[PDB]
């Protein structure tokens, strides 16, 4: 809750190889949900590969 | 994951065997047969399958040997 | 402080070969990666001193579009092959003449060029042309000068055949800027330079020389 | 203001009611970021009237969508104003034009 | 009328200028349409959507 | 690819008559890139490449 | 010769106005004009130190979203106007306090700020606020800090008394930079160029000084490449 730096390092090492599922509604076909490797970015919006 | 599915033959069986190996390395005390290189257990298991060290038959044989002992 | 700036702390040089290299520098302040990479690219491509083939004399050939009997390649292809000749000239010599004489059937290569000992050929396996007939011979007189950058034949416009001058040893330079972070500052720049030289110089030495030129140009203001 | 407009912005700004419009003409006696006091002209006075028009401006009031509602004076003390002139600009208004 | 206004303001009649890349300093190969547009900030903020 | 990727690949691969560096001989793609970066030849110059 | 180049020198400085200047570098070899111009433009527009207003304290004011009697502008508008104050602080000080008291109707401008002689106001005619009453009075204590770049109020790491108002600070004194490479007539050579840099600033930083700081930054960053080794 206090957001220390070592908390950020722990978060970096947690998601190092933890895939995450991205979905957009409507899900017309199975390509509407896909697994990606997360990269932490300073911001509030998800960055998607074109 | 192309090499792993080529060595195993089926993606689903590959997933199951890799999950068993990852749980062995994480929950149990088994060590990796390849250099970890700061990798998660799933990736290490996938690399082991890609190198051909780990398969379903090998896991069954090791489990049988452990049960015998 | 206002005058303090972040300097690279991780510099990694990876050598693919004796002429190919990749240099990674991190971390850099925001926008400095592009500045340094672009300046280094311009200096290495259009301002690096070096020695290259400029002119050639071929016996029996008057124009670049003329034909010679016994050579598989055309005149322009021979000129292009001559362009890709890594040549080193001893310091203090600007203009040098070398010769290449060979008769027979087979590949006429760069190892058959006779020089004065003040000229070193880095790639003796370089193929200059191909002779098809056993009665065919080639006699060429090549001029090697010292210059800067990439000067083509058109910009430099008797029997003298002009060859595009690749004075700069740099054959290829590319730079990429990726995101690097220290502490919680995620806006830093990491610079990756992929370099390939002709063989006269090592890529790291070429980068050092370009940096030396750029820094010396600013000595009057620092 | 919009550099390229249609000429309609004034109507929207005036008729929306977000701006402070002069009920009667006269000269601005007093200006402050929260109050505009106008000295009404002699020709536009009801018999036996004080002669002062007071406009109290809304300052930083929450809207229905959690957005600031603020009125900023656009007049100066001593300048003449007439009926219908904009005295203060409301949200998204620039000198009586929708912005 | 637009072209006459551009001519009055000592600007190209085509409305296209020569732009230079800030990263490299090199001019873009083709003229680029540069001007002024009235832009709005809609009430769809990433602060309220994360 | 779509949109800007397709536009860039189309523009880079187009052909122009009487461009700078037309008719030049190049040792390979590396020399083509070197000529482009040195402003010797344009992207649409017709050349002969090994 | 070919190995040896010619080093440019600062040959002309022109001051068209307090906030506008031209600097001439000559001579330059082929292609070095564009390289140096782009590098100097990027460094000048990004990494030039300056002084900016960071904190304000107005008597009787608790928060920015408020009003004061006799003042046409809100405190937010006053702070936005204060953001455009051009202040030069004498070297050796990274923090200074200035004071502004004014009573009576009229435009309260930057020329009414009382400083300690180590602070120079470059734009005395900058209008800060307006007092619309003879009884109106304003008393403000302004904090000016030296810095580099843009530091928003939120980015400052976190007691702060109620009444102290944070102001977003843009320390960089450089507003606009243009550069042109023209022909230079030196001795008998034609290949030599001349670089003219047009700088539009707030008047705080001298053009020659800014050029030297940009060159120093570029040289210090290049020192890593001049001594390329695995670290």
């Amino acid at each position: 809750e206090r957001e220390e730096a070592v908390v950020w390092d722990i978060l970096d090492e947690v998601i190092r190889e933890h895939p995450v599922l991205l979905n957009r509604a409507p899900t017309l076909h199975r390509l509407g949900i896909q697994a990606f490797e997360p990269v932490l970015i300073e911001g509030k919006a998800i960055q998607l590969h074109p | 994951v192309q090499d792993a599915v080529e060595k195993i033959g089926n993606r689903f069986d590959l997933v199951l065997v890799a999950a068993r190996r990852a749980r062995q390395m994480q929950s149990g005390g088994k060590d990796a047969l390849v250099p970890e290189e700061n990798d998660k257990p799933t990736v290490i298991a996938l690399r082991e399958i890609e190198e051909g060290l780990i398969t379903k038959d090998v896991l069954d044989a090791r489990e049988r040997q452990e049960q015998q002992e | 402080s206002v005058t303090e700036f972040l300097k690279p702390r991780l510099v990694d040089i990876e050598q693919i070969s004796t002429t190919h290299a990749k240099v990674t520098l991190e971390p850099l302040e925001r926008g400095f990666g592009h500045t340094l990479g672009n300046a280094l690219r311009r200096i290495l491509l259009s301002s690096m001193p070096g020695c290259a083939v400029t002119e050639v004399e071929i016996e029996g050939v008057l124009h670049e579009y003329s034909t010679k009997e016994g050579v598989q390649e055309d005149i322009l292809e021979i000129l292009l092959n001559l362009k890709g000749l890594a040549v080193r000239v001893a310091e203090g010599k600007d203009e040098v003449f070398i010769t290449l004489n060979k008769s027979g059937s087979g590949p006429v290569v760069a190892g058959d060029i006779t020089h004065d000992g003040d000229v070193e050929i880095v790639n003796p396996e370089h193929v200059i042309c191909h002779l098809t007939s056993d009665n065919a011979a080639i006699a060429m007189r090549i001029k090697v000068e010292r210059g800067r950058g990439y000067v083509p034949a058109s910009a430099r416009i008797i029997g003298r055949l002009l060859v595009d001058a690749t004075f700069s040893p740099v054959d290829k330079i590319a730079y990429s800027v990726e995101a690097a972070r220290v502490e919680q500052r995620t806006d830093l720049d990491k610079l990756v330079i992929d370099m390939e030289t002709n063989g006269t110089l090592e890529p790291e030495e070429a980068i050092r020389r370009a940096a030396t030129i750029l820094a010396e140009q600013l000595d009057a203001f620092v | 203001k919009p550099l390229v407009g249609t000429g309609i912005e004034r109507n929207v700004a005036v008729d929306s009611g977000v701006t402070a419009v002069a009920k009667r003409g006269g000269v601005i006696q007093s200006v402050d970021a929260s109050r505009i006091v106008v000295k009404v002209n002699e020709e536009e006075l009801i018999p036996g009237e004080a002669g002062i028009d007071i406009y109290n401006l809304t300052k930083y009031t929450r809207s229905n969508q959690n957005t600031c509602i603020n009125q900023r004076p656009c007049v100066m003390p001593g300048e003449p104003v007439a009926r219908g002139d904009v005295l203060a600009d409301g949200p998204s208004t620039d000198l009586g034009e929708l912005a | 009328s637009i072209k006459a206004m551009l001519e009055l303001a000592d600007l190209p009649a085509s409305g296209q200028l020569t732009l230079f890349d800030g990263r490299t300093g090199d001019a873009f190969e083709r003229p680029v349409t540069v001007g002024y547009m009235y832009m709005l900030k809609l009430n769809h903020l990433v602060d309220d959507k994360m | 690819p779509s949109q800007d990727v397709v536009l860039g690949l189309y523009y880079m691969t187009r052909e122009k008559i009487n461009a700078k560096g037309e008719g030049m001989y190049l040792t390979g793609p590396a020399e083509a890139e070197k000529a482009y970066r040195t402003k010797t030849a344009e992207l649409h110059a017709r050349v002969k490449v090994r």
